[PDB]
Protein backbone atom coordinates (compact mmCIF):
# COMPACT_ATOMS: atom_id res chain seq x y z
CA UNK A 1 0.00 0.00 0.00
CA UNK A 2 2.58 2.56 -1.44
CA UNK A 3 2.01 3.09 -4.68
CA UNK A 4 -0.75 5.74 -4.04
CA UNK A 5 2.33 6.98 -1.34
CA UNK A 6 4.58 7.66 -4.14
CA UNK A 7 1.70 8.62 -6.59
CA UNK A 8 0.05 11.25 -3.74
CA UNK A 9 4.19 13.04 -3.26
CA UNK A 10 3.85 12.86 -7.12
CA UNK A 11 0.68 14.87 -6.84
CA UNK A 12 2.29 16.70 -4.71
CA UNK A 13 5.08 17.60 -6.92
CA UNK A 14 2.46 17.92 -9.79
CA UNK A 15 0.87 20.79 -7.91
CA UNK A 16 4.00 22.17 -7.50
CA UNK A 17 5.39 21.50 -10.88
CA UNK A 18 2.10 22.98 -12.17
CA UNK A 19 2.26 26.10 -9.61
CA UNK A 20 5.88 25.97 -12.03
CA UNK A 21 3.47 25.78 -15.32
CA UNK A 22 1.85 28.46 -14.24
CA UNK A 23 4.89 30.25 -13.01
CA UNK A 24 6.70 29.74 -16.53
CA UNK A 25 3.67 31.15 -17.97
CA UNK A 26 2.31 33.60 -15.86
CA UNK A 27 5.09 35.22 -14.17
CA UNK A 28 7.43 34.85 -17.25
CA UNK A 29 4.29 36.61 -19.36
CA UNK A 30 4.77 39.38 -16.85
CA UNK A 31 8.35 40.51 -18.34
CA UNK A 32 7.15 38.82 -21.97
CA UNK A 33 3.67 40.57 -22.71
CA UNK A 34 4.10 43.50 -20.50
CA UNK A 35 6.91 44.30 -22.50
CA UNK A 36 5.51 43.33 -25.11
CA UNK A 37 2.24 45.30 -24.83
CA UNK A 38 5.39 47.65 -24.15
CA UNK A 39 6.67 47.21 -27.59
CA UNK A 40 3.80 47.51 -29.35
CA UNK A 41 2.45 50.54 -27.28
CA UNK A 42 6.05 52.11 -28.43
CA UNK A 43 5.08 53.57 -31.45
CA UNK A 44 2.10 53.22 -34.16
CA UNK A 45 5.03 50.16 -34.81
CA UNK A 46 7.27 51.79 -37.68
CA UNK A 47 5.23 50.01 -40.67
CA UNK A 48 7.62 48.31 -43.27
CA UNK A 49 8.37 45.72 -46.13
CA UNK A 50 9.85 42.11 -45.83
CA UNK B 1 21.80 76.20 3.86
CA UNK B 2 25.84 76.76 2.70
CA UNK B 3 27.91 75.64 -0.55
CA UNK B 4 30.59 74.31 -1.47
CA UNK B 5 32.69 72.33 -4.03
CA UNK B 6 31.89 68.64 -3.58
CA UNK B 7 34.05 65.58 -4.41
CA UNK B 8 33.11 61.97 -5.30
CA UNK B 9 35.86 59.21 -4.01
CA UNK B 10 34.73 56.85 -6.62
CA UNK B 11 34.73 52.88 -5.72
CA UNK B 12 36.00 52.03 -9.39
CA UNK B 13 33.57 49.26 -9.47
CA UNK B 14 31.06 51.67 -9.72
CA UNK B 15 32.66 52.78 -13.02
CA UNK B 16 32.90 49.06 -13.55
CA UNK B 17 29.43 48.16 -13.51
CA UNK B 18 28.74 51.25 -15.77
CA UNK B 19 31.14 50.39 -18.52
CA UNK B 20 29.66 46.63 -18.20
CA UNK B 21 26.66 48.46 -18.41
CA UNK B 22 26.97 50.31 -20.95
CA UNK B 23 28.96 47.97 -23.43
CA UNK B 24 25.98 45.49 -22.69
CA UNK B 25 24.28 48.16 -22.34
CA UNK B 26 22.43 48.05 -26.11
CA UNK B 27 22.50 52.06 -27.50
CA UNK B 28 18.47 52.08 -26.46
CA UNK B 29 19.06 54.39 -23.11
CA UNK B 30 18.59 52.91 -19.53
CA UNK B 31 18.58 54.05 -15.75
CA UNK B 32 19.34 53.06 -12.67
CA UNK B 33 20.04 54.00 -8.98
CA UNK B 34 23.38 54.80 -7.58
CA UNK B 35 24.27 54.01 -3.57
CA UNK B 36 27.53 55.22 -2.06
CA UNK B 37 27.30 57.06 1.30
CA UNK B 38 27.00 60.74 1.74
CA UNK B 39 30.51 61.05 4.18
CA UNK B 40 30.31 65.16 4.54
CA UNK B 41 29.17 68.06 3.01
CA UNK B 42 32.37 68.98 0.43
CA UNK B 43 32.80 65.24 -0.25
CA UNK B 44 31.00 62.52 -1.32
CA UNK B 45 31.85 58.68 -1.92
CA UNK B 46 30.03 56.24 -4.52
CA UNK B 47 30.99 52.30 -3.57
CA UNK B 48 28.23 50.69 -5.67
CA UNK B 49 26.86 50.85 -9.03
CA UNK B 50 24.35 48.00 -8.86
CA UNK B 51 22.27 46.56 -11.69
CA UNK B 52 19.11 47.34 -13.01
CA UNK B 53 16.61 44.08 -14.57
CA UNK B 54 16.59 44.68 -18.67
CA UNK B 55 13.82 48.30 -19.04
CA UNK B 56 13.68 48.45 -22.81
CA UNK B 57 10.32 50.39 -22.60
CA UNK B 58 11.60 54.13 -22.17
Amino acid sequence: RTRLLDSEIKIMKSEVLRVTHELQAMKDKIKENSEKIKVNKTLPYLVSNV
Amino acid sequence: AVDTAEQVYISSLALLKMLKHGRAGVPMEVMGLMLGEFVDDYTVRVIDVFAMPQSGTG
